[PDB]
RNA sequence: UCUAGAGUCCAUAUCAACAAUAGGGUUUACUGGAUCAGGACAUCCCGAUGGUGCAGCCGCUAUUAAAGGUUCGUUUGUUCAACG
RNA sequence: AGAGAAAUAAGGCCUACUUCACAAAGCGCCUUCUAAAUGAUAUCAUCUCAACUUAAUACCCACACCCACCCAAGAACAGGGUU
């Protein structure tokens, strides 16, 4: 949305054989990118923000 | 009966047929038990709960705080149980009461971590002409609990 | 051509209840009103088409609206988009001078011959803005 | 969804270019639609103060339709400032003279009477025909539906929904049609 | 077709065969060169677009950009840039000069300039009021505005004539005569008087 | 015309029409009588 | 595609007693969860239209059905 | 022809005569 | 608004009596002029149109029209009136 | 449908007259752009709150200076000129 204006939103997709793995924002497309890998990185890792949170009991 | 199409015969609206009771009430067994099976073996991350308490409905999840306006007789750091759970999500289930949810099925921990004073409010009344002025400051007391833990049961 | 031989209800007077449409039907209907008018525009004659007086004023200001409409561009004597217009055009007054709001002057809109048509909102439609 | 600070934060309040077509559509139904997009008021994450407002982008501007006689009553008035400069003048004739001025007097009507109605205006565009220029057409995302059905004319209508209609009556045979 | 700027120079008078006189206007062509040129649609619509420099002045009194533009083009730079509103095929080449003979003896011609400033006038002198008579009492109200507005309004309407800075607005005279071209000297004579001062360009 | 509030005519060959949104009576024959509302 | 009169006068027909707090929360916090929310007040407005349609008592619609203290 | 007051007005309203529906319309039929 | 009464015949070419439907005031007894003017039209002129009993300019009434204009003097000052 | 002449109003000028005299002015001069045709509801007819067809340009317009002097520009500031 916004392609020629000053404040743009771009989300780029990342993609493994037809099959997404992640999905993120950004201004810049390089930067929409750059948080796909991100947010690409902490769902192979197992880090989400929607984790099973610490069991402290 | 029948009545050549025009532009009100019809409502504007479509008419929209309800599924048989006897397949919808297997659909839902299905989707039931699907849902079941997913809290079995763990397939869910953090939880959230829309918790009934003092008088007011807080959406709340683990590892967050909530401050009730009213003294709640608990020593400092007193593990205590909410009832009344109203609904409880996962990331691809939630789980709706009627109004409630039963005691069985949903579990919500909180503690009391601080017990204070809230800041001085005041209470200014004035009527102009009629020399009417009055000046109150009042500190409702308030406490704070932390909620640890949201729980689920696959009791379904 | 003559009457299609499915009639829901025979013996009735006006063609438009022999179909049950008498409180039924709109100025946009254009496939209803296209056979009660002349290859010019004009509606034909009440003793030929056999409606009602009640029913024959009402498709004469349905075709009248949707004329102005331009819903029938091939029945002519032969730049503003307009629908729902009761007076023609070119015989209505500006209204420089709209009252205050205990006697404001509101614009007809639509026609309330057709004040008894089916509902479908809770609300009644308004035949003045 | 596990998006970074500043980027969540990017995207939820992010505008968004509504395309929305005017043709025979009322100037007071594009007028609420256009004023529920330009104000925020179809955010779930609206506020007065966070300026959440999107994007309008109304063309064919010129194409609109008045119900009813409004084109010869609607009398929009103006006045210079100076003595003997009230000037009223009719919806065809304001309509003439500057297609894209009535629904942009709709649009303004509707907003809220506030400091930011000129902003939310600075947001609305209005392209009387249907030429866009390319640096908005390259940044449109929806196509917000029209408010008004257009009704067709009997110039299309096919035979088969011609003939499924009944004939509802029957012509003598010596009349001359 | 593109105008000229001239320089006014004064007046005479020349009569004519049927026996009556006609005051007329010097205008004096110096240096008329089309400057520029601006198309149909860089407008946006409304016409082709000449602009013409008259009376040549010093360069050292510029600044920077006019004197680049008129390096670019070749000229010494002028002092007052006209714009004229012309057709398309009535274009010239920027550089070209124009002279008096431009026009023709037996036409009409319009001619805008900056009328004569008066300064700060008081009302009378301004726009014709019949002030407040003299004795029978009048004290301190000789030359005076009357009441500026009536009483309801609590305000003055915008546009009421007051006292203020008078002249020295352009304004335009229409309907001039053209009777001589003087093609040596570049004069032409123009029917009735033509605003501005003496020695002040005129469209 | 004479301006009146109730359009009555008069001989047999006026007749009444309804134009530019006003009533009026017309009369070829004895023009003397036409009216507006 | 569902107003606001039918959300809150249609999700009570349901007994949830769910405030207009947290049903705001929900709906910019928690979108899919709101959407299950329309979906079940969505339904059982139809259920209401099909039953205020038919003639008589017939069997009352799956999600119709009151749950008593 | 004076005003009434207010709530004279909405019992006027309330109790108008409202005329019981003919079971068909006369026009299409006797 | 009923024309009903008239008008050399005839209500509608004119007054149009009473009444009715409309908009508007009536305080005494037992504030102008100069200066600048803003505005309405219920129009005096100029503009457009209908009928006429104007056979024609002008007259008469009627519709429309508020962009523009709407004089100078003698006598006198509840502020008007008369007169050239 | 044109052609002259005058006044007034707006706007402007100073060649002549006039008051005056490097100029400002007027008593002077110049410019001013509801009758028809077809025709239905009501087949004739009917001008149609029927469809349908007829009865202002002009003016302004140069991003970047300002000590000093002059000025037809000016209260100060601004503006024009200094080849
Ligand atoms: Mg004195
Ligand atoms: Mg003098
Ligand atoms: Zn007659
Ligand atoms: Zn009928």
């Amino acid at each position: 949305s916004g392609g020629t204006t000053a404040l743009p939103l771009y989300f780029v997709g990342l993609y493994c054989d037809k099959k997404l793995i992640a999905e993120g924002p950004g201004e810049t497309v390089l930067v929409a990118e750059e948080e796909a890998a991100r947010v690409a990185l902490r769902k192979l890792y197992g880090f989400t923000e929607n984790r099973r949170p610490w069991n402290y009991s | 009966g029948y009545v050549p199409k025009t532009s009100l015969s019809s409502p504007p609206w479509p008419e929209v047929v309800l599924p048989d009771p006897v397949e919808e009430t297997r659909h839902h067994a299905e989707v039931v038990k699907k849902v079941n099976e997913m809290i079995v073996t763990g397939q869910y991350g953090r939880l959230f709960a829309v918790v009934h308490f003092a008088s007011r409905q807080w959406k709340v999840t683990s590892e967050d705080l909530i401050l009730i306006g009213n003294e709640l007789d608990l020593a400092c750091g007193e593990r205590i149980r909410l009832e009344k759970v109203l609904l409880v999500g996962a990331d691809n289930f939630t789980l709706l009461g009627k109004p409630l949810l039963g005691k069985d099925l949903v579990r919500v921990e909180a503690t009391v971590i601080e017990k204070t004073e809230s800041w001085p409010r005041i209470i200014m009344r004035f009527r102009k002409r009629k020399n009417f002025k009055k000046k109150r400051i009042v500190t409702t007391p308030q406490t704070v609990l932390r909620i640890n833990s949201i729980e689920i049961a696959p009791c379904l | 051509p003559k009457e299609s031989p499915n009639p829901p209800n025979p013996s009735g007077q006006c063609p438009i209840c022999r179909w049950n449409l008498k409180h039924k039907y709109n100025y946009d209907d254009v496939l209803l009103l296209s056979q009660f008018i002349r290859p010019h525009g004009g509606m034909l004659p009440r003793k030929i088409t056999g409606l009602c007086q009640e029913e024959h004023r009402k498709i004469e200001e349905c075709v009248k609206m949707a004329h102005r409409a331009g819903l029938l561009p091939n029945h002519r004597p032969r730049q503003l988009n307009r629908y729902l217009t009761r007076w023609a055009p070119g015989s209505v007054k500006p209204i420089y001078k709209k009252g205050p709001r205990w006697n404001r002057v509101r614009m007809p809109v639509g026609s309330p011959l057709l004040r008894d048509n089916v509902c479908y909102s809770r609300t009644p439609w308004k035949l003045y803005h | 969804s596990s998006f970074s600070r500043a980027p969540q934060q990017w995207a939820t309040f992010a505008r968004i270019w509504y395309l929305l077509d005017g043709k025979m559509q009322p100037p007071g139904k594009l007028a609420a639609m256009a004023s529920i997009r330009l104000q925020g008021l179809h955010k779930p994450v609206y506020h007065a103060l966070s300026d959440c407002g999107d994007h309008v982008v109304i063309m064919n501007t010129r194409h609109i339709a008045f119900s009813g006689n409004k084109w010869e009553q609607k009398v929009y008035s103006s006045h210079t400032g100076y003595p003997g400069g009230f000037r009223q003048v009719t919806a065809a004739q304001l309509h003439l003279r500057d297609p894209v001025a009535i629904v942009k007097l709709a649009i303004y009507g509707m907003l809220p009477k506030n400091l930011h109605r000129r902003t939310m205006m600075e947001r609305l565009h209005l392209f009387p025909d249907e030429y866009i220029p390319e640096d908005i057409l390259k940044n449109l995302v929806e196509e917000l539906p029209q408010p008004r059905k257009i009704p067709k004319r009997l110039d299309e209508y096919t035979q088969e929904e011609i003939d499924a209609f009944p004939r509802l009556w029957t012509p003598p045979e010596d009349y001359r049609l | 077709r593109v105008g000229l700027i001239a320089l006014k120079l004064g007046m005479m008078p020349l009569w004519t065969k049927d026996g009556q006189k006609h005051v007329v206007t010097l205008l004096q062509v110096q240096d008329c060169h089309v400057l520029k040129y601006t198309s149909k649609e860089n407008c946006n619509g409304k016409m082709a677009t000449l602009s013409v420099g008259g009376k040549t002045v010093s360069r050292f009194r510029k600044a920077t950009s006019i004197l680049e533009f008129y390096r670019e083009l070749g000229l010494p730079p002028k002092q007052t840039v006209k714009i004229f509103n012309i057709t398309d095929n009535a274009a010239i080449k920027p550089g070209t000069p124009l002279y008096a003979a431009h026009f023709r003896p037996g036409q009409y011609v319009d001619v805008t300039a900056k009328t004569i400033g008066k300064g700060f006038q008081g009302v009378m002198k301004r726009w014709g009021f019949k002030g407040q008579p003299a004795t029978h009492g009048q004290t301190k109200t000789h030359r005076r505005p009357g009441a500026v507005a009536t009483g309801d309004i609590g305000r003055v309407w915008p546009g009421t004539k007051m006292p203020g800075k008078m002249g020295n607005i352009y304004r335009t005279e229409y309907g001039l005569k053209v009777w001589r071209i003087n093609t040596k000297h570049n004069i032409i004579y123009v029917n009735g008087s033509v605003p501005g001062h003496k020695n002040c360009l005129v469209k | 015309f004479k301006n009146k509030t109730v359009l009555k005519k008069r001989c047999k060959d006026c007749y009444l029409v309804k134009r530019r949104g006003r009533w009026y009576v017309y009369c070829k024959t004895h023009p003397r009588h036409k009216q507006r509302q | 595609g569902l107003k606001y009169p039918a959300l809150i006068g249609n999700l009570v027909k349901c007994q949830v007693e769910l405030n207009r707090k947290v049903l705001a929360d929900l709906a910019i916090y928690e979108p899919k969860t709101f959407k299950s929310l329309a979906a079940l007040a969505s339904r059982r407005r139809h259920e209401g239209f099909a039953a205020a349609l038919g003639d008589g008592k017939e069997p009352e619609g799956i999600f119709s059905r009151v749950v008593q203290y | 022809r004076r005003v009434m007051h207010f709530q004279r007005q909405k019992l006027m309203a309330v109790t108008e005569y409202i005329p019981p529906k003919p079971a068909i319309h006369p026009s299409c039929l006797p």
